[PDB]
């Protein structure tokens, strides 16, 4: 019928496409593409979603720069290869968690702002995980194939 | 990659430390660690670069900022250092402290039943077991080293050696309690093993020391150039200052026996500078030809190139000291009796030292002159004393009797500097002294005095008049 | 249960070479971290474990927790010596383990290159590993099945490969131990020492003063006191490979790099070896 | 490893079972035997005469009393006979635990060797160049059945390559020689 | 005391003559050293007024606008519509810090009353169109850091990431 | 009310985040959390819990202080950063094993002083060393991931 | 059976004529198919003797000369200062095997003696300063494959590998 | 200054008269103290030629041969056939290392012509067979340290080290 | 700097006399490697004129021309008629990029007037008839790609894929 996630996949691999200035920034988030949705399929959304903000290095500078990605365009994610690979994939996941509802974009945001507010993110995900976890998985996929499709492998 | 340079040296009476604090134990023998020679050699290399910076730049360094320049030749947390050392010593036999019999079995009945602290004296080559309960029975030991009396005279007549030996010589027994043959022999054979494990002390250990060279592994732009300079500080060291503990007193000086280069393009030119020292003639000689390499630090070679980069860091004052040096605080002489002067120096740097009773007759301000230039000094608030009146000769707010006077030294309410020079165990002795001598029977004696950070106010003719005097007195 | 920890001591004293060392240090770690309750308890006093020595000896009269605290510190270097005293190589376990596999080897038809490589000076292997770091703070790679310090099969194969690189070219280098796209073609084992003269371990100590120091104002000691594999030990490891054209740089190679370091801390000339014997037994 | 006072030798390491291990081996055993004219009584026989004895630790052949395994784990054991055969032909004892203690005695018993990837230009440790890895101890030993159906190929299978079949390298990092191991064939074995 | 001043930057170039200092002291917070601005500060809940641009008071958390620092104070004739204020140097929401601060300071906010006669929905825009942000380097980049071409010869730079790090949410009213 | 590994790492990770003021703290005791599980797997749980509760240095004064932290949300763990981080590992340890109820938390508190438990305290945990293990580990990698992403790296 | 050259490639000027044959017979060991020099001989406890160019030989085995092979007699005025022998094909230190060879190999090098006058202080010598190469690469890699200039248009790979690889001892004296 | 002989230690018996300083001075390169033979030498890519063994150039890096280093000088009526050469000693690979060796030697090798007139296709020879052992120790080891005898009495020690540690590769043609 | 000329290859020989640059430097980016040309060229809405066959700018962006890049100048008699241009190597529509390219490039364009006068029909021209191909080889691949029939002796393998590699659009009006 509707496919919305797919399209929600589309307008958010727009977003992270035009971040990752760098190519192999782009090479290496096809890397986490590629492995991450198996990694939720298979551990669960929370413990793939620690080891996503362990390996993404959220320090204010790159905060800053998604909550810029949220609203700008001109946005670009600084920092290595694999830290910016993380944090688009940060990105991608509360982008879908925003566009659902399931969390208040609000929040999030004065959330990431703040050095504290960051655990209380993490808290109330990890009250909704069984239902992120029943909802997120065809817009992964398709993110999953968005990636290995326009990208170029190493 | 490939072999720099090699340097064959002599150390004068090395007190090379180890695990258990001497240079032998019941496993191998050190006489020169490898370790120490690389973090004396760097201690040197700060030295020095805060030296050439004071002169031509007029600001200090801290330690940090001075390594982290010179990360890409001493290696650090985030590169390996570039040069590899190697320690190659003759005579590097299969030694280990084997202790064969040592006899008790009366001692023991001895302290049983109490408490005694056992001390323990090497009179006339023959270890006796003082016991502060009043006896001095005489053990009958062998060991595996043997100590030719010269060693055992070495350690009587030299207040400062006999000093550091009060750790070594006693144990507080108390065995009124729970007491057993058995396990008072192990207390007491491995004490017999910490006090004889301390008169390993050879003279005139030559070694030599290979100094290897990753060729390049990378070319960053100015490489080459803080090499060269770390191998100027490595020669300084080399003169200045020696191996193991007490390098401050004298022990464990350095001297050249050979030079050698493998890399022209690099090391020629401390080859030759150092082939310099191949023979000296006199104290005034071995003196110029210390000015020489000092002055050739400050103008005679690469001397600002990379100190105008921004990774160096300004020195706090009041809370941060660096030690450098003043090319006119170097008062050589000649000796000509080894253990003789190595006794004397106590004679100079002791509040109660006949060479220094003379010069600085005040007995209220020997104190101040030592705890400034003495290392560190123990005193402690009891009688009308420091608090009182070394205050005043330390406390720049003072009158010029007393040049010298530290930083942020106040009346009253010395912030930090008063810790730091009252109650900070760990300081060096900016007054240091050295036994540099080779390849022709005459021996010199340097007598230097480093430069500090936290002197804001210094009288260098004066203090070179105070160490003219102790040098002279003490031969 | 408790019982094992007041007799790891005496255990380590009296077996020497059969006992698990990794699970002997581990437990006695328990006693080093809480001494001062192992000491101050009626451990039904044993006239033959090292513990009953710190109850007669007495250092700082008048402060109890400072003579606890240095009585650690002597139990510490007490420790460190029984360890480089007693445990001693008895070396046939190697041989014969060495033996069979070459015999297995030459079944599967595998050019051997047997190796054998005696320490220099005593040497650092594996010193963030976990040996005495918890007591120590600096372990040694060890096997505690074999209960031998052991030179990881990965290290040797590395250093091998940052010499043939250096001196080969990478391309080289990787059409000998080959790239993430194809398999490598020389197979390295662990090294084990057969043969040692007195010791195998025998203690050290660094002290950094002025490591990460400001100035001289915050500088200090801070001895550590740790094993290190004593000198004059001598392991062995194999080499082994099917594509005959490989032995060439592995001959050249293995004498060139050991006289370089091969473990930790080597700038300062800690894990330097010698070549002792190099063996080869072609495929045929 | 094994940390033990008040034995006639001191053993370095030893063995160790859970009685779930063993009951799938006796399950194989049993599922083979009906779906084959194959049948091992010898093997079965072992087996459930250790069976018998479960619900506690047990040692097959050794007087160990009590010990500490992987110093974590301190467990009072009790002989079985003195008498059964060595299934593990090597004298080293046999150690079979009840489950939930040997669960991790097993999972602890492992090898995590912990390697890292030089930075070749600065000769340190590259960024994100650290990881762990586990090995299974040498002399470790799997339980496997390999079946075949008639067709005068699987008889020649069979009849020499099975016969010749003795070491095979198994899993991956075999250049650091972590692959060699040999097959028994309890046929020629028990 | 160490006083910074706050300034707005958006698209709108309403900020000719609006303080009194270049440099004051030896220092702005703000620092630009070969690698791009540093320090850059942040202000949530707060958009800008691009008629007389300024920073207006809103309470959603998501208006941010984000600006540099110079060690200054405000022509002298204002403190009747500017936020001024005394932070111990911690509460700064800093982006790509270099240094650390003196743990005080006291700074200014170019404040726009909330005029509570229209509803103050806000937009976000960035800052593209090089055309305007060519001259800005000039306009108050180089008026203050006059160092720009007497050090940075690669002042694209400096002009690339200003097209990017800088934002803001906008009235558009 | 129980709680998952994760949730219950979340809860003792915000406590004692909130109570390392200094930042060189949270370095350290992310310096910690980054390998003391590989090393309770090699050494031991029991081994390496004595080294913590040692390497911590309590001195009866901050242990006055970790004692706290249970209690109040106010309480700030005090010493030196090499020291304040083992105290705080100290602590997580010490919120496992009362959560999960093996051990009271009366017998924990009444250890750690009085040197006369600390031995059936050894005891105890040579007796509970199946229960504990089981699962200390996933407790205590979940610690690892939020202080891998919720701290800087030094 | 055949007969070989061996010729070491330093970056000093000693490479122009310690050969007389180009050619020969059809093979020469090393090729250069369009993935750069193939079959290298690497030679170890030898060294060069830039003045005058020749294979010091030496005891050291860290000390090495790699160079490139070609069929050929010597110059007609040699055999008796030259290291001259056979070896079958593989007992060579060869690097990036191409194709397989014959097992019979006669190779003549550059020999000198020793020079026992002074203490032998090799050090290691790195092709660098690319212009060097661009001369080397125009002495004797054209003047023994023509194939530069006839096929390669990627000569920066051969320049680069050549850059990379080709390493060698030297007396510097 | 100081030149060193070295012998090589095959199994041949090609070592009976070939140096002519058996003592001369006091100091040696190899020792014997009580642990086994100190500062044995190695050289690469040689092997031994047993008819009048002499150490024969070959290329191979496998290629090696284990002798000793003794102050002599060959029969006074040769250096027509050794390589007298001086290095800073530190390009001698030694094994066993006792001493600290005075940066400079003279050394003369017991060499022999390449031969190329067949391939040198070698093959290593162990040190066993005891009657091989039994006779160079009073042909070379007590020849030249007439202190054993007078200093150490367990040869049999010695007899394991050189069963041992001596190897070589031979061409056996 | 660089300079570099695109010739289209139509099915037609008004490319004979269209440069007056055979090589010019030593790198043209259109390459051939044993495998068929590397880096091919093509430009959008362009169609060509094959009668004096020259670049006919239309706006359609199907109409493609496909020719290969050489370096050079055409004639010395043009940019009267011939566009110019410079772009920095990420702005070429490069197809079998085996090679990198120089980071800047100097293009210079075949043109002709739009003649406005008639409805500018484009024709789908595709390359067949390999005997129109073989003349092709001798026109311009082997005028200026020399190396033809004296390294590729599979010539096939650049017949084979001009007749597929090159279609393009010409007005034939």
């Amino acid at each position: 019928l509707y496919e919305e996630d797919y399209k929600l996949a589309l307008e958010a691999f727009k977003k992270v496409f035009n971040a990752l200035t760098h190519y192999g920034a782009k090479q290496a988030f096809r890397s986490r593409a590629r492995d991450l949705v198996e990694e939720i399929y298979n551990s669960g959304f929370i413990p793939t979603f620690f080891y996503i903000i362990s390996k993404a290095e959220l320090n204010s500078d790159s905060l800053d720069s998604l909550i810029s990605l949220f609203s700008s365009d001109n946005a670009i994610l600084r920092g290595s290869d694999e830290n910016v690979s993380y944090s688009a994939y940060l990105f991608i996941i509360l982008y879908y968690l925003i566009k659902r509802g399931i969390i208040e974009q609000k929040f999030l945001i004065q959330a990431l702002r703040c050095e504290k507010t960051r655990l209380d993110l993490i808290d109330k995900l990890y009250n909704l995980a069984p239902i992120i976890s029943a909802k997120i998985r065809t817009y992964l996929l398709a993110i999953k194939r968005l990636s290995e499709a326009l990208i170029e492998a190493r | 990659e490939e072999l720099l340079m090699s340097l064959k040296l002599k150390a004068l009476y090395p007190l090379t430390g180890g695990y258990n604090r001497h240079s032998i134990n019941p496993f191998y023998e050190e006489l020169v660690r490898p370790t120490e020679i690389k973090g004396l050699w760097r201690w040197w290399n700060r030295v020095l670069f805060n030296t050439l910076a004071y002169s031509t730049k007029g600001k200090l360094y801290t330690y940090e900022s001075i390594d982290r320049l010179f990360e890409d030749v001493f290696g650090s947390e985030n590169k390996k250092s570039a040069v590899r050392l190697e320690v190659i010593t003759d005579e590097g036999n299969d030694n280990r402290f084997e202790l064969s019999y040592v006899e008790l079995d009366k001692v023991i009945d001895c302290l049983r039943n109490y408490k005694r602290k056992v001390s323990l004296d090497f009179i006339d080559n023959t270890l006796i077991a003082e016991i502060e309960g009043s006896t001095k029975i005489p053990i009958s030991f062998k060991s595996n080293l043997d100590i030719d009396k010269i060693i055992k005279d070495l350690v009587h007549n030299n207040k400062l050696l006999s000093f550091e030996l009060l750790g070594f010589k006693s144990v507080e027994i108390d065995a009124t309690k729970i007491s057993d043959k058995k396990i008072l022999k192990e207390i007491l054979r491995d004490l017999i093993t910490n006090y004889l494990e301390y008169f390993n002390i050879k003279q005139e250990v030559t070694f030599t020391l290979n100094i290897y060279l990753d060729k390049s592994r990378e070319h960053k732009q100015n490489f080459e150039d803080k090499l060269k300079f770390a191998l100027y500080s490595l020669l300084v060291f080399i003169l200045l200052g020696g191996i193991g503990r007490k390098t401050s007193r004298g022990f464990g000086s350095l001297s050249i026996i050979d030079v050698k280069c493998y890399d022209n393009s690099i090391c020629k030119k401390i080859e030759d500078l150092a082939k310099n020292f191949l023979k000296i003639s006199s104290g005034n000689e071995l003196k110029s030809k210390i000015e020489s390499i000092l002055d050739c630090i400050k103008n005679s070679c690469i001397d600002t190139l990379y100190i105008e980069n921004n990774i160096l860091s300004e020195i706090d004052p009041k809370k941060n000291v660096v030690y450098f040096i003043n090319s006119d605080l170097f008062e050589v002489k000649r000796i000509n009796d080894k253990e003789k002067v190595l006794a004397n120096i106590y004679k100079a740097v002791s509040s109660e030292g006949c060479c220094i009773k003379s010069i600085i007759t005040d007995k209220y301000v020997r104190k101040s002159f030592l705890i400034a230039f003495g290392g560190y000094r123990k005193v402690e608030k009891d009688k009308g004393l420091d608090i009182g009146f070394i205050k005043n000769y330390l406390c720049e707010t003072c009158e010029t009797v007393s040049s010298f006077n530290i930083v942020d030294f106040l009346l009253s309410e010395g912030s930090f500097m008063s810790d730091y020079i009252l109650q900070y165990e760990h300081r060096n002795s900016l007054l240091r002294f050295k036994l540099i001598s080779d390849n022709s029977n005459n021996s010199y004696l340097i007598g230097y005095i480093l430069h500090s950070s936290y002197f804001k106010k210094i009288d260098i003719k004066y203090v070179r008049c105070i160490l003219e005097k102790l040098t002279y007195c003490v031969i | 249960a408790i019982d094992f920890l007041v007799n790891i001591l005496e255990l380590i004293k009296e077996k020497q070479c059969n006992i698990n060392l990794f699970s002997a240090i581990s437990l006695t770690s328990i006693v080093y971290n809480n001494f001062g309750e192992f000491l101050s308890n009626n451990q039904s006093y044993s006239t033959n474990n090292p513990l009953l020595k710190y109850h007669i000896i007495i250092l700082n009269d008048k402060n109890k927790t400072k003579d606890v605290e240095e009585k650690r510190n002597i139990f510490k270097r007490e420790v460190a010596e029984l360890i480089s005293r007693n445990f001693k190589l008895d070396g046939e376990k190697v041989r014969n383990y060495f033996d069979s596999l070459k015999e297995v080897l030459k079944s599967l038809k595998y050019t051997i290159v047997d190796v054998e490589i005696t320490t220099r000076t005593r040497a650092l292997i594996g010193v963030s590993t976990s040996l005495g770091k918890l007591i120590f703070g600096s372990g040694i790679s060890f096997d505690p099945y074999m209960n031998l310090p052991y030179i990881p099969a990965s290290e040797i194969k590395g250093i091998v490969r940052s010499y043939i690189e250096g001196k080969l070219g990478e391309q080289e280098a990787e059409e000998i131990f080959g790239n993430e796209e194809r398999e490598g073609n020389v197979n390295f084992t662990d090294a084990y020492p057969t043969r040692s003269k007195d010791f195998l371990f025998v203690p050290d100590v660094i002290t950094p003063h002025y490591n990460g120091k400001k100035s001289e104002a915050d500088a200090e000691p801070r001895p550590v006191i740790h094993l290190t594999i004593a000198p004059k030990v001598t392991f062995r490891f194999l080499i082994y490979y099917k594509r005959e054209d490989v032995g060439k740089p592995i001959c050249d190679s293995m004498p060139i790099i050991l006289i370089r370091g091969l473990g930790a801390r080597s700038s300062v000339g800690y894990s330097l070896f010698e070549l002792r014997k190099i063996e080869v037994i072609k495929a045929a | 490893r094994i940390i033990e006072i008040d034995s006639a030798k001191p053993y370095v390491w030893v063995y160790v079972t859970t009685y779930e291990l063993l009951k799938k081996v006796k399950l194989y055993l049993d599922s083979i035997s009906q779906l084959s004219n194959a049948s091992f009584s010898n093997l079965k026989n072992k087996i459930d005469t250790i069976l018998a004895k479960e619900g506690k630790n047990i040692t097959l052949d050794s007087d160990l009393k009590s010990a500490i395994l992987n110093e974590d784990f301190y467990v009072e054991l009790e002989a079985l006979n003195n008498k059964i055969p060595s299934i593990i032909n090597a004298g080293v004892p046999l150690l079979v635990l009840e489950d939930s203690i040997g669960r991790e005695v097993i999972n602890r018993s492992l090898i995590r060797v912990r390697r890292i990837r030089i930075d070749r230009d600065k000769k340190v440790v590259e960024t994100g160049g650290l990881w762990s890895e586990e090995y299974v101890p040498m002399k470790t030993i799997f339980f496997s059945v390999l079946l075949g159906k008639e067709s005068k190929e699987s008889a020649i299978f069979a009849s020499c390559i099975l016969r010749n079949l003795r070491y095979v390298i198994l899993g991956g990092k075999e250049t650091i020689g972590k692959g060699i191991v040999e097959l028994r064939w309890v046929k020629d074995v028990i | 005391s160490t006083q910074r001043e706050y300034v707005f930057i958006p698209i709108t170039n309403s900020i000719t003559i609006d303080v009194k200092i270049t440099i004051g002291g030896s220092d702005h917070i703000t620092n630009i050293d070969e690698r791009g601005i540093h320090n850059v500060l942040v202000i949530t809940g707060y958009a800008v007024d691009e008629k007389n641009g300024r920073l207006v008071p809103t309470l959603d958390p998501c208006d941010y606008v984000k600006g540099i620092l110079v060690a200054g104070t405000p022509q002298q004739a204002q403190s009747n519509d500017f936020l001024t204020l005394k932070l111990p140097a911690n509460k700064l929401y800093l982006i790509r810090k270099k240094g650390n601060i003196s743990d005080d300071l006291k700074i200014y906010i170019p404040y726009s009353s909330p005029d509570a006669r229209n509803s103050m929905k806000t937009k976000p825009v960035s800052i593209s169109d090089d055309t305007i942000v060519n001259n800005i380097i000039k306009e108050v980049f180089d008026k203050i850091y006059n160092i720009t071409q007497k050090e940075k010869v690669k002042i694209e730079k400096v002009k690339e990431d200003i097209k990017e790090l800088f934002s803001y949410y906008a009235l558009e009213q």
